[PDB]
């Protein structure tokens, strides 16, 4: 079925979608797409633990249920510099503001 | 093919343009667009729900609830009325 | 003497009032008192109610009495308070006279002010307590006057009475007041409202009513309640057909919603659904013809096609009503094409099963002695006489297609019966597949007749259908047993004698032939014997003399004779009914036979005198004294066809004399043996009269009636009987303007 | 008196006044009726004056703390009784209140599916239809597919039941998903008033009220 991702790296999150048997390979197809870096030299992470291309989004712990379009399954990206990979570096999205008391919780 | 959309705080939203169309100011506005006053957390709260609306545009099965935590509605209503979707 | 009225009324009303103080529980005291106290508060109610009738109208006058009268008047509802009948009935008289007044008054004026700050307790009593409408004698009367009294409160304050009803629904939505004559009672009072509003506030009103009342079926459970509350729904709805015109899509509701009562098998709720559905269909039948706003097809389509599920559970009478209804929504189709494709598609189901039944008959008619198949067949002819009535003539399309098998099983069954008797003697008769053909036989008689009676096209009637129907019925009639003769033989011949004058007029002879003596010699004994063949043997002759007296010319002398002696034997009969058309069926024929001259003077020669004899015979018996105006007519017309010469012969009996001065001596020795007693110049005198005011029908009634009216006090007898036929007249005078009244107030006349 | 004394209908005088007018409702709840008095089928006096629509008795209960959101054993809400007779001044007022929309009865009946109910026999006036959108608006979305299909009454109205089904199959605007979680979140209190304090456009603040 289908799953819904975000790729992220520092400031950058790419939005797409694959079948849950398709593969990180393709995957990585579609990042050489949006930012043209040869698939060699980027690595895809799963919380904090990496991945293999080969293997099967199903078998990465996606599933349709896990990752509604309202709540993508998140996947940590990286890249080679100086033909090294970088530390995987991922800023937060600036938190919310304080809630209005008026709003406040009973 | 992508449209690019950068949040106030500078971060770099990579969406596909078919979904992207669904705001209607982004329709009149636009492969870069920049939004001088939308922080992160609501606009990828806001793409999300452009993805949302293309997977259940028509839906024959019964539509899940969108998620809105209370601390980001109050900026997510205002985001959507200046996007206007 | 009015100051004597008033006088009368103020000391007793101060008397009664030491009697019974206001304060008082007027139906406590009734239901606790002794006898003495029950008849006591009649009698007030008795007295009041008179009074106020005659002279209300002087204690209005007199304001002074103003209060006292108030005070009266608030003894009139505590009376109102007693629920027995008696009471409740003169008390509810005073109320509709009050209101016929009060809306006489105006449909404010200087006097209603007096009443109206108080009628609404008039109006809430009357909603109250409502006598059962025929939702289904002294019901019938208290129900009428009470609705004409609640229709005049209303349309002297609407908004008065719809708030009472909205907060007695209310009530009863609250469980507050919740019983099951309490909701009874007061849609009652809802549906005979019916008509008094404006077409918009009866919009408003029903839209609240249909809201609580469906709140209220959701709300109660139990299918005791529920049922009860669907009844008083389909009551209310039934009664407004405006409004189910005015809202297309709740009449679609309505109408799918007793389809599903229609399955149902509480109690009666399948007949008060069946009941509803051919009121409406009788009144919204264009709606389900017409393609209303937003339909794709017109809803009669929807019904036809779904008609093989609606009616799988109903009773035979409730498949009969449905198909009716049915019948009245194709009547309104105007396109004669698209109603004929309308009336093959409802006919569908009923030909299919005739044809098989015809098709197991033509294998072996022997499927014809099987109590299953005679009451299939005549269920199946039932629906068909139902549909032929609701139709009208387009009906004919299926009439042609199963007419001549019709008569095929009429004579095979026909034929059973016969056997049946001659086998077994005559009491076979009542045994129960006997009844049923003769049931199946009723109902063939009982199509043709409807059809017939609303077909407009003689000519085709008379090439076409009547020739088998004589050739099948006539000699069946003859030849058969008399218990084995339908009276409706003679109802159907005189219902196409009735249409096709003339052009059956070739065929009469041998319809008398046929059913003329065989039936008279039924008939001619006592009564009671065969009281329907009578009523239609004299409907049969009345018709035919009236549109072919020329066959009496053609038929053999001898039966025209005994048809003469029939009439003489029916006028001179002592039931009012058989005197009647007896008299008219005479009269007729001398009205026909001054016609077409030739072989009357045979005529005149051969009948006058007999005829005049039985006449002054039944004049001077007084018997039925209700004919004496017909006589005085009947006689006129003689005196003036001899007076004229008409006769134009020396009709005394082979003699050279002259008439008049013969019948003038006949009428001397006839009066003379009846009354010995009366002299000679009185004979003069009154024979003069006659033959002056043979042209002044009414003086001629009227100098005979002081000729008998005299005859009468010779004898000291009761004349006043001779006077019915006038104050019968004035009666009816009354009646038809109470009639003429009801006309000028909406809502008095069922919609 | 015993305001709070039930009669032998086992009903409180508030729930009279309730029905009547808001003089009786104001005298009682002034001397201390519980304006969340319950019935011998626990129905407030709250649920009541909605389904008589007396919308200034509505008010005047509301606004002496009558709990919006009251629950009888069918597990009606007053605007579950409003609904079902689509009468707009109760609504609208239950609504300024925060009444919750998304509430279910134990048959399975909303406020939208009565109200829907009530138009497809018919009885609709623009009262109705303005109180429906009221409704669908103050809702943010709802569903009426039941198995993909519309409950059978509804079927018997093709203009209708189109209607409804696209505004179903619509996954709704953001705008109005962010309206519906701004009014979750103020809760049980007077919106119309709340609502002054936030920091939103004042075309805005009007569009949480559902004026918009
Ligand atoms: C009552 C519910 C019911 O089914 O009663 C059972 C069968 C006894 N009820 C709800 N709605 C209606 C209704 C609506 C329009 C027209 C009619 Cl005739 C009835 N009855």
């Amino acid at each position: 079925m289908d799953v819904f991702l975000m790729i992220r790296r520092h400031k950058t999150t790419i939005f797409t979608d694959a079948k849950e048997s398709s593969t990180v390979f393709e995957l990585k197809r579609i990042v050489e797409g949006i930012l043209k870096r040869p698939p060699d030299e980027q690595r895809l992470y799963k919380d904090d633990q990496l991945l293999d291309d080969g293997k099967t989004l199903g078998e990465c712990g996606f599933t349709s249920q896990t990752a509604r379009p309202q709540a993508p399954a998140t996947v940590g990206l990286a890249f080679r510099a100086d033909d090294t990979f970088e530390a995987l570096c991922i800023e937060p999205f600036s938190s919310p503001p304080e809630l209005p008391d008026v709003m406040k919780p009973q | 093919m992508y449209v690019k959309l950068i949040s106030s705080d500078g971060h770099e939203f990579i969406v596909k343009r078919e979904h992207a169309l669904t705001s209607g100011t982004i329709k009149a506005m636009l492969n870069e667009v920049n939004f001088r006053e939308i922080p992160s957390h609501v606009l990828s709260k806001v793409c999300m729900y452009f993805t949302y609306k293309v997977r259940y545009t028509n839906s024959s099965t019964e539509i899940p609830e969108f998620p809105i935590a209370p601390e980001i509605a109050l900026e997510l209503l205002m985001a959507a009325n200046f996007l206007d979707c | 003497y009015e100051e004597q009225f008033v006088t009368l009324f103020t000391l007793t009303m101060m008397q009664l009032k030491q009697m019974l103080p206001l304060n008082t529980n007027i139906r406590l005291a009734y239901s606790n008192g002794k006898d003495d106290e029950q008849n006591f508060i009649q009698n007030l109610s008795l007295f009041l109610c008179t009074f106020l009738k005659e002279h209300d109208q002087l204690i209005e006058k007199r304001l002074n009495l103003r209060e006292t009268l108030m005070e009266a008047l608030h003894y009139m509802l505590l009376v109102s308070e007693v629920e027995e009948t008696e009471i409740f009935k003169i008390c509810l008289e005073y109320w509709n006279h009050l209101a016929a007044e009060l809306y006489r008054e105006s449909p404010v004026p200087p006097r209603r002010q007096l009443y109206l700050p108080m009628l609404f307790k008039v109006r809430l009593l009357m909603v109250s307590r409502m006598a059962k409408p025929e939702e289904v004698t002294d019901s019938i009367n208290l129900y009428k006057n009470m609705r004409e009294t609640l229709v005049y409160l209303t349309h002297l304050d609407y908004v008065d009475t719809e708030r009472i009803m909205t907060e007695k629904l209310h009530n009863q939505v609250n469980g507050t007041e919740w019983s099951w004559k309490n909701l009874n009672t007061l849609c009652w009072a809802i549906g005979s409202i019916s008509g008094a509003m404006h077409e918009e506030d009866e919009k408003r009103f029903l839209v609240t009513v249909i809201k609580d009342l469906l709140g209220l079926c959701e709300q109660k459970r139990g299918k005791d309640n529920k049922a009860i509350i669907a009844s008083n729904i389909m009551y209310i709805v039934g009664q407004y057909p405006r409004f189910l015109r005015a809202h297309w899509k709740f009449l679609k509701t309505v109408v799918n919603k007793l389809f599903e009562f229609m399955h149902e098998t509480h109690d009666g709720v399948q007949d008060m659904a069946c009941d509803t559905f051919i009121k409406i269909a009788q009144k919204c039948r264009r709606h389900f013809v017409q393609v209303q706003v937003g339909e794709v097809m017109p809803f009669i389509d929807e019904i036809l096609n779904n008609i093989n599920t609606i009616i799988c559970d109903l009773q035979p009478q409730q498949v009969h009503t449905f198909y009716e209804a049915v019948g009245y929504m194709i009547g309104a189709q105007t396109d004669q094409t698209v109603q004929e494709h309308l009336i093959e598609k409802y006919m569908l189901l009923p030909n299919q099963v005739w044809d098989s039944i015809i098709q197991q008959a033509t294998k072996n008619v022997d499927i014809l002695k099987d109590p299953e198949t005679v009451k299939q067949l005549g269920s199946i002819l039932k629906t068909n006489v139902r549909a032929c009535k609701a139709v009208g003539h387009p009906f004919v399309i299926q009439l042609g297609r199963i007419y001549l098998d019709m008569l095929n099983v009429y004579k095979c069954l026909s034929e059973n019966i016969s056997a049946a008797i001659q086998a077994n003697g005559e009491m076979v008769t009542k045994q129960p597949l006997i009844r049923s053909m003769r049931t199946v036989k009723r109902e063939t008689l009982k199509l043709i007749s409807g059809w017939v009676s609303r077909s407009n096209d003689p000519q085709m009637v008379a090439e076409n259908f009547v020739p088998p129907l004589l050739d099948a019925v006539l000699i069946d009639y003859q030849r058969n047993v008399p218990a084995a003769r339908e009276p409706e033989v003679l109802s159907t011949m005189a219902i196409i004698v009735n249409k096709l004058g003339g052009h059956i007029t070739a065929e009469i002879p041998q319809i008398f032939d046929a059913v003329f003596e065989c039936t008279l010699n039924m008939i001619n004994k006592d009564f009671e014997e065969y009281p329907e063949h009578r009523t239609n043997f004299f409907l049969l002759l009345q018709a035919v003399n009236s549109h072919c007296f020329p066959a009496f010319l053609a038929i053999p002398p001898t039966q025209f004779k005994l048809v003469l002696d029939s009439i003489i034997w029916a006028f001179k009969h002592t039931m009012r009914n058989v005197a009647d058309t007896g008299l008219q069926i005479l009269f007729t024929l001398l009205q026909n036979v001054a016609q077409e001259e030739a072989a009357a003077q045979s005529f005149y020669q051969t009948y006058f005198c007999d005829i005049l004899q039985h006449i002054f015979s039944v004049v001077t018996d007084t018997s039925h004294t209700a004919g004496l105006t017909m006589h005085a007519s009947i006689l006129a017309y003689m005196f003036n066809l001899v007076e004229e010469g008409k006769i134009s012969t020396s009709l005394n009996p082979g003699n050279p004399v002259n008439n008049q001065i013969f019948l003038q001596e006949y009428v001397a020795n006839l009066l003379k043996s009846a009354f010995p007693h009366l002299q000679d110049a009185q004979v003069k005198l009154f024979v003069t009269g006659l033959f002056s005011l043979n042209q002044d029908i009414p003086a001629f009634k009227e100098h005979l009636r002081d000729f008998l009216v005299q005859i009468k006090e010779f004898a000291g007898e009761d004349t006043s009987d001779l006077f019915l036929e006038e104050r019968e007249i004035a009666l009816r005078q009354a009646d038809e303007e109470k009639h003429k009244r009801q006309m000028s107030v909406p809502g008095i006349f069922n919609p | 008196a015993e305001v709070n004394a039930l009669d032998g209908y086992n009903r409180t005088a508030l729930h009279y006044a309730a029905e009547k007018d808001e003089a009786c409702v104001e005298v009682l709840l002034e001397y201390g009726a519980n304006p969340n008095a319950l019935d011998g089928n626990r129905d407030t006096p709250l649920h009541w004056a909605a389904f008589k629509n007396n919308a200034e008795c509505v008010r005047a209960l509301l606004e002496s703390g009558a709990s919006v959101n009251a629950l009888d054993y069918n597990n009606d809400t007053p605007l579950s009784w409003a609904a079902m007779k689509g009468n707009l001044e109760s609504v609208s007022i239950l609504l300024d209140y925060g009444a919750e929309v998304r509430v279910i009865n134990l048959i399975g009946q909303t406020p939208i599916s009565r109200l829907v109910a009530l138009l497809v026999r018919g009885l609709g006036t623009e009262k109705e239809d303005s109180c429906f959108e009221l409704l669908h608006r103050a809702v943010g979305h709802f569903e009426l597919r039941k198995n993909g299909t519309m409950p059978r009454e509804v079927a018997r109205d093709p203009q209708l039941c189109e209607k409804l089904t696209v505004l179903c199959s619509a996954p709704g605007t953001l705008k109005t998903l962010a309206r519906y979680a701004v009014r979750r979140s103020l809760g049980l209190q007077y919106l119309p008033d709340a609502v002054k304090g936030l920091p939103l456009p004042a075309s805005l603040k009007e569009y949480l009220l559902l004026l918009e």
